[PDB]
């Protein structure tokens, strides 16, 4: 699925994203992102991802 | 009035460890919006003159 972060962080989020988190239920986000490179192959089996 | 212990010997209902709470609301976690982003039964958009 999907949520716009834009219109989110306008909306005020209604815990939409809050509930899918909590819960733990496949899903994607959209727009401008920080993205981050990581090495050390260890950071990937240990999952840091999550 | 003489005096007949029996009958002026009573057992007790009573409840057991309350905690009493007063002003309530307070528990309510409650942000905004920021302003430029406001809207009536209309939800177009109040105050929408850019």
């Amino acid at each position: 699925q999907q949520i716009n972060l834009e219109e989110l962080m306008r909306t005020g989020d209604y815990a939409q994203i809050t509930n899918m988190l909590l819960n733990n239920q496949p899903v994607a986000l959209v727009g401008a992102l920080p993205f981050i490179t990581d090495s050390s192959v260890i950071s990937l089996v240990a999952k840091l991802d999550a | 009035q003489q005096f007949d212990f029996r009958a002026s010997m009573h057992m007790l209902t009573s409840n057991l460890t309350f905690t009493v709470y007063s002003d309530l609301l307070a528990f309510v976690s409650a942000d905004t919006v920021e302003p430029i982003n406001a809207v009536a039964f209309d939800n177009m958009r109040i105050m929408n003159e850019l």
